[PDB]
């Protein structure tokens, strides 16, 4: 099969996005290769300068429509059309205009713009899962959206829960959600969507939507503060402010010290 | 990585290489540090002074010990050279008699 | 003791805390490498105690711990340090230079 | 280079303003007299008033 | 041994027979193996059955 | 570039002629150099002759 | 960033096309004004400019 353009539904589309891994993201100049299956994306990035060889490896374009087009798959972001030639077609629809990529937490929806340091856990309005006998069961966020879908709210943190894949995904509890973050984890490890990590038991406070866990390389990034407890906490928040940001601290000084009373010594007695 | 270990058997290793009468008593604190820590509990018992004594020696930090005894030793061996090179010495019993 | 209070003359006591405040400044810089706390809130054990010393005695603290403490304390500790020492003499040159 | 401030975000960057602060003395040469001032007269005040 | 215990995040091994232990005890932090050898698991029911 | 590396490889060959017992220790200096390039910015905190 | 104030820029084919800063001084040109930011552009030479 070859791709071909299509004209239909031209008039609805405000812009177009690409999805890169399973996961949508912005578009930059600087990219080289997509897969497209619209026309006016070529004056869309010529009147911005770019250019791309067309090839079935590279991130799929979707457009960013005002009208409710196609239907919901699990698994797959925005929605699925298909035209009359047979062609399949990809669609990102919204109810307010001040929508970019959006991302499925747990409990809440919550834009992002980079899926590597956000709250992201899922990209798909419905998702499937094995149950305890092995069998298929849907989950949706809003329930009218499919009949038989059980609400994504119901789902329960520090619970393993295995997809159709055999990915696993593992969220800690939190006790609060937006601008700042609070987060409690316990000693084992913790997946999301592709990527499972290991973390230690405590709590961690960050000042951004960022994701956070407790290790190392989350504790030496700026604006996360982690602690083995509460109060453990504000000592180590507030141990930087008497203490250098380094191992700079050489103790050769000794030496030069010493040097002072050994000739105060000599001093004296001389 | 971590290589603590690492850093401390080199401290040690710089210790006895720095050898002076005074490293036999280092040895024995951290010798009976070590068997305190390792039996304990069944020969402790009444007599509070002797618990007095047992916790102090096994709070002792051996670990931040040692390099106290490095700049301790290396002053000495500092003056000993100095006193060696300009003044020399008169007594035969010192070690001097490689040269 | 007595055999020590024989020599040095009248300069024992200037030696004897010089000694001391050298010797417990020593013990800290050697505990330093694994207690990141003490650099901190010693220094301001240090300045609080300083007080209760006499004056030809309490020089040589403050040079050795100018000396020793200066390239391992944050800046605003010494600024903070070199306030408290310095006001003394400022409000007599305020008083007696400025003052109206 | 003096004069030039960078940061994270925002709020990265205000934090990290202050950054200078809480090195070691003897990281500035000439704009060391205004940034021992700054610190010197909010110790002053707040110690010996409040 | 033929008495009932309280339970801690510290035992790594049960004989599981409800399905909502398994969530029940994640929430804990603790992981566990299926053994048959290992202490049984009861649960706590107002209603009178049995 | 022939400027900017020759010159430096003429000074290396030009140590030799002047060898000494000391030279082992350049030698080793310039292997430590190269090494933590590449390498370390690890191994944490504690110890102080590392 | 800007070396003069007119230029000359390839387009995506490859055909020269005039840049200046106004469009008066040099007719079929088009101004800097309507190039927008994190493009990458090249002249005639291959020098790149963002």
């Amino acid at each position: 099969h070859v791709m071909s353009k299509h004209t239909d539904f031209s008039s609805e589309i405000i812009g177009y996005k690409a999805i890169d891994g399973g996961v949508t993201r912005d578009i930059a100049s600087t990219d080289t290769c997509f897969a497209n299956k619209h026309a006016d994306f070529d004056t869309w990035f010529s009147q911005r300068g770019g250019s791309y060889t067309n090839d079935k490896a590279c991130p799929l374009i979707a457009a960013v429509i005002t009208r409710e087009v196609g239907f919901v798959v699990p698994g797959l972001p925005g929605t699925i059309l298909r035209t009359t030639n047979g062609d399949f077609l990809h669609f990102l629809p919204r109810v307010f205009s001040a929508v970019g990529n959006i991302c499925y937490t747990p409990s809440k929806l919550i834009e992002y713009t980079d899926f590597a340091t956000s709250a992201c856990v899922l990209a798909a309005e419905c998702t499937i899962f094995k149950d305890a006998s092995g069998k298929p069961v849907p989950y949706c966020y809003d329930t009218n959206v499919l009949e038989g879908s059980v609400a994504y709210e119901s789902l329960r943190p520090d619970t393993r829960y295995v997809l159709m894949d055999g990915s696993i995904i593992q969220f800690p509890n939190t006790y609060l959600e937006g601008s700042v973050r609070v987060v409690t984890t316990f000693d084992s490890e913790y997946c999301r969507h592709g990527t499972c990590e290991r973390s230690e038991a405590g709590v961690c406070v960050s000042t951004s939507g960022r994701w956070v866990l407790n290790n190392d390389y989350y504790r030496s990034l700026p604006g996360v503060f982690c602690g083995v407890d509460a109060v453990n906490l504000l000592t180590n928040m507030f141990t930087p402010l008497i203490q250098p940001i380094g191992a700079l601290d050489i103790s050769a000084s000794i030496v030069a010290g010493g040097i002072v009373a050994i000739v105060v010594t000599c001093l004296a007695y001389y | 990585w971590d290589l603590t270990a690492f850093g401390l058997v080199a401290e040690w290793f710089l210790a006895y290489i720095l050898f002076t009468r005074f490293f036999y008593v280092l040895g024995l604190a951290a010798i009976m540090q070590l068997f305190f820590s390792y039996f304990a509990v069944h020969f402790i018992s009444n007599s509070w002074l002797m618990w007095l004594i047992i916790n102090l020696v096994q709070m002792a930090p051996i670990s931040a010990m040692v390099r106290m005894y490095i700049f301790f030793a290396s002053f000495y061996y500092v003056w000993k050279s100095y006193v060696h090179v300009v003044d020399g010495c008169n007594s035969s019993t010192c070690m001097m008699c490689y040269k | 003791f007595m055999r020590f209070r024989r020599a040095f003359g009248e300069y024992s006591h200037v030696v004897a805390f010089n000694t001391l405040l050298f010797l417990m400044s020593f013990t800290v810089l050697c505990l330093t490498p694994v207690y990141s706390f003490l650099p901190g809130v010693y220094s301001v054990i240090y300045l609080y105690l300083t007080f209760y010393l006499t004056n030809d005695v309490s020089f040589l603290a403050h040079i050795q711990w100018m000396v020793m403490f200066t390239p391992l304390v944050p800046f605003w500790i010494t600024i903070a340090y070199i306030i408290c020492i310095s006001t003394k003499h400022f409000y007599w040159f305020f008083s007696n230079y400025l003052k109206r």
